[PDB]
């Protein structure tokens, strides 16, 4: 379950003004995928209260 | 410098066969899947095949399902592709495609140089290259007229790369089962009609080479 | 740990709630002779960002005069609006 | 409301090229927590501080402000910039003020290079009125009532010197924060971008 | 009480990334870098297993 | 599966100014990855995820949209992308392809030039001929050229070729063959190719007669 | 025999190039004593390393092994790479990992700058069997019988960014040892190089 997963990129340019937006993802919306390790727990339960760690 | 070279390729009949192989080297095969992509000259592009690391795992789209064939050689460190019942649709250029992954996705990164299959039934045919003449100022036109070729690879050049700035190649137009251009040259006053004009013709599917001098009417 | 796992580059509690009394009130100078290790420091480092910054030196303010404080939300929405 | 007034947001932001002389005056910054530049185009929106939007509603105000620049240089640009404070207040004629006059007031030296990129600079309250009045509000002036304790100057003190294959300038932001802050006599009031 | 999967109310977490200051470069240095966001869960706590896919 | 598309087929711009197309899915995607396919050679790396450049790319390029809008935003409009772009969809398994847009250089206002040749002995003792008519160093490349036989014009026969933008003097060529027979070459004299311009008010005649010579 | 199998020597050699994409892969490894790959031209001669030339005698081998990659940059690029480890056999089908997937198999990361340029990279045991045998003496395959514990997956996590005035490929060596290693079952084979 608590393992660090690579969730989503992006890649930042020369060519972006001030104040642009370079990722706008939802964090907990992408761990919910099969092609993670923690789709095998999340998918047979319905309720669950957690925290977020991000690199 | 990522390296793939194409190979093969000719004319085929309808409702035959043929293998290419598009070898690379400098880098490891078995990191990457191997693709094949379509290049018809009117509707651009289209994708038909897929082979993973090991020989086991075959992606085709619905259309080219039961047609082709793809295998992988790791030892030889090369790729193949055979294609059964061929017809006109596949009349095209192929590339042989690299796949890598991006985050969620796949991602191509080189392709090759490209073979030609062409896909008809008439035999192999030679050119028939005749001049193109005047009836004046500092700038005068000159150039020879291609036509009733079938193999679609001939190669126009105008005193074997002597006038190659002003040469305008015009591209060809299949016209009754034969292909026709008309490379035009851009030739001063002071050459013609006092020095040689003649443009090259090579044909390398038939192996002809016609020479035309343009002489003046 | 709860998780077993391994940290030994932290980042500490951000945003303290409540961090001062409002009111200019007291609990000599507060700064002077000492040289001012404040006065220069790094903002990405959260373990650096909450030390008390001085440069010039100072010394107490002194006590409000009025006797209750207005930067308290149950004082100042008290009032209607 | 001491959790939003205690933390730095960003006000302001300025370049330091390479092309100006020791002595040339880089940007001025009047002293009250009322200051505000940074606007934003998508959405149309004029960006607010933290601590703007505590003091906007109090007719009185007191306490020591804190800046706190940060530069963003690279490793291999050097030169020295000197920040000095004038107190007075938000209208006075500051740009007569040569480089060498400006060492009597109370003043200080920043280096670019080296592990460190922020200098906190923490203003004394110099005043002869004991609490400084929100005038915003109206629309004439009067002598006598004020918004300022005096007004910043950031000068050039040594040039920029850089190889070729790096950048010509080096941007700064100015952030902004309070400390022993005081404020009573609440009202309501929108605030508006000072243009500087 | 808890987050629901299988239908959301709204997001949690939304994670922003914002350009603080621009990007420069001279002549040859490359004009990109690439970025990576990773994750996980602490503390996790389930409840009522349900049988439908 | 699910099929690309590209708004514009083939857009002109002058260097300096901005570029914009657009490619949309029915089904909406979630990464785009764009290509550039030059006149003979192979495409390559042009734009791997929803905004990421490839290495050898120059900093003006950009890319967004998302869902089914997607956008390839040029500010400064330069000489060197005579080429064609594609858009691709990466998801479930197709991976297909956009409908192709041709990007190229927009040349100001010239007068076509005219030099028709009559069709050369050879191919007259074959059978057949040839009625070729030439235009050099042209814009735009949109041109009305019709025959014009004792008065009137004939449609039926007309080889039109087309080269792309020449990289040094950015202009256009044109060949317009008329394929006829030997005896059926015999029955006119007027032959004339004329060159429809829009900014020249009448299309410039330039005749000559068979029984010439 | 400890005194030869638990000290590193080379195995393999693979660059990192600066025009690869997030999530290409670069170079894949069967995790097994036998692997080898360099050779020499003069003289004529296949290269081996330390650990090859000792299990190359027994039918059995077990115990976990340590790759030791190292870099060779200068001070002045930067990236990132991801080492994964995929548990199995020494055939599978591994291209179709995605970077995304790679992460639910234990994975590390690399920071290339600094001042260390090496990473020692211990394998864990994962097998069904207590001996894992050897094959390379016979010639057909068998379903159940083989010579790995998985395989090894180096990506590209994040891009080289670099100056002008600096290469652009920064070659990594591999190293090659074991630790708590045992073998039994004595006889006489002669490697071959493993050509990936």
């Amino acid at each position: 379950g608590e393992k660090f997963f690579l969730i989503h990129s992006a890649r930042w340019l020369t060519t972006h003004a001030l104040f642009h937006e370079v990722a706008k993802l939802d964090v907990v919306k992408l761990l919910y995928n099969e092609q993670f390790a923690v789709q095998g727990l999340l998918r047979y339960h319905t309720y669950a209260r957690f925290g977020i760690e991000i690199q | 410098e990522v390296k793939l070279v194409e190979s093969g390729g000719g004319l085929v009949k309808p409702g035959g066969s043929l293998k290419l192989s598009c070898a690379a080297s400098l880098f490891t095969h078995n990191n990457y899947g191997m693709s094949w992509v379509r290049q018809t000259p009117e509707k651009r592009l289209e994708w038909v095949a897929t082979i993973n690391s090991t020989a086991s795992y075959t992606y085709y789209p619905d259309s080219v399902k039961g047609r082709f064939t793809i295998s992988r050689d790791n030892a030889k460190n090369t790729l193949y592709l055979q294609m059964s019942s061929l017809r006109s649709g596949d009349t095209a250029i192929y590339y042989c495609a690299r796949k890598n992954d991006t985050f969620s996705d796949y991602y191509f990164d080189y392709w090759g140089q490209g073979t030609t299959l062409t896909v008809s039934s008439p035999k192999t045919t030679p050119p028939s290259v005749y001049p193109l003449a005047p009836a004046a100022a500092s700038m005068v036109t000159l150039g020879c007229l291609v036509k009733g070729y079938f193999p679609e690879p001939v190669t126009v050049t105008w005193n074997s790369g002597s006038l190659s700035s002003g040469v305008h190649t015009f591209p060809a137009v299949l016209q009754s089962d034969l292909y026709t251009l008309s490379s035009s040259v851009t030739v001063p006053s002071s050459t013609w009609p006092s020095e040689t004009v003649t443009c090259n013709v090579a044909h390398p599917a038939s192996s002809t080479k016609v020479d035309k001098k343009i002489v003046p009417r | 740990d709860d998780s077993g796992g391994f940290s030994t580059t932290v980042s500490t509690e951000q945003n303290v709630p409540d961090p001062q009394v409002g009111i200019t009130t007291m609990r000599m100078d507060v700064s002077g002779v000492q040289a001012p290790v404040g006065a220069i420091t790094t903002i990405e480092d959260p373990v650096l960002a909450k030390k008390v910054p001085e440069t010039f030196p100072e010394l107490k303010p002194g006590e409000s005069r009025h006797t209750s404080d207005h930067m308290s939300i149950y004082k100042f929405m008290g009032r209607s609006h | 409301f001491t959790t939003w007034t205690s933390i730095p947001t960003l006000a302001a932001q300025f370049p330091f090229n390479a092309s100006d002389s020791v002595g040339q005056q880089i940007k001025v910054i009047p002293v009250d927590p009322y200051f505000f530049q940074m606007t934003n185009t998508n959405p149309d929106q004029k960006c607010i501080t933290a601590l703007a939007s505590i003091c906007q509603m109090f007719c009185f105000w007191r306490g020591d402000l804190v800046f706190d620049f940060q530069v963003f240089p690279t490793k291999y640009h050097s030169g020295r910039l000197l920040f000095c404070f004038v107190p007075g207040n938000e209208l006075i004629d500051v740009t007569g003020i040569t480089l060498k006059q400006a060492t009597t007031a109370p003043c200080a030296v920043m280096d670019i290079a080296g592990v460190q990129s922020t200098l906190r600079f923490r203003v004394p309250w110099i005043s002869d009125t004991p609490y400084r009045v929100n005038r915003y509000t109206k629309e004439a002036h009067q002598k006598g009532e004020y918004t300022a304790i005096g007004k910043l100057i950031v000068y050039c003190y040594n040039r920029l010197t850089s190889p070729s294959n790096v950048a010509h300038h080096v941007r700064v932001n100015v952030y902004l924060s309070a400390i022993n802050l005081e404020c009573f006599a609440p009202l309501y009031h929108a605030m508006d971008v000072t243009t500087q | 009480g808890a987050y629901h999967f299988k239908d959301p109310q709204y997001p949690v977490w939304e994670l922003t990334i914002r350009v603080w200051s621009e990007l420069n470069i001279g002549t040859g240095t490359s004009a990109y870098t690439s970025l990576n966001v990773l994750a996980r869960f602490t503390d996790l706590e389930l409840h009522g297993l349900t049988p439908l896919s | 599966d699910i099929v690309l598309t590209q708004s514009p087929a083939i857009m002109s711009a002058s260097p300096g100014e901005r570029v914009t197309m657009t490619c949309s899915a029915h089904v909406s995607t979630d990464y785009m990855h764009w290509y550039q396919q030059k006149s003979g050679t192979s495409p390559k790396r042009w734009i791997y995820d929803t905004s990421k450049l490839a290495s050898t790319v120059p900093d003006r390029f950009s890319g967004s949209g998302s869902g089914t809008s997607y956008s390839l935003t040029i500010s400064s409009m330069e000489a060197e992308d005579a080429a064609t772009y594609y858009c691709q969809q990466w998801n479930n398994n197709a991976y297909t392809y956009g409908g192709g847009t041709k990007l190229e250089i927009k040349r100001a206002d010239a007068a076509p030039t005219v030099s028709i040749f009559p069709p050369s002995s050879e191919q007259l003792t074959s059978g057949g001929a040839s009625v070729v008519c030439f235009l050099n160093n042209f814009y735009p490349k949109d041109i009305n050229v019709k025959w014009k036989i004792d008065g009137s014009e004939r449609q039926n026969g007309v080889l039109n070729s087309w080269t792309d933008q020449d990289s040094k003097d950015s202009t256009y060529s044109m060949s317009s063959t008329l394929t006829l027979t030997k005896d059926e070459y015999e029955r006119h004299n007027s032959y004339t190719c004329e060159a429809t311009h829009k900014t020249s008010t009448s299309p410039i005649v330039k005749s000559f007669n068979r029984n010439e010579c």
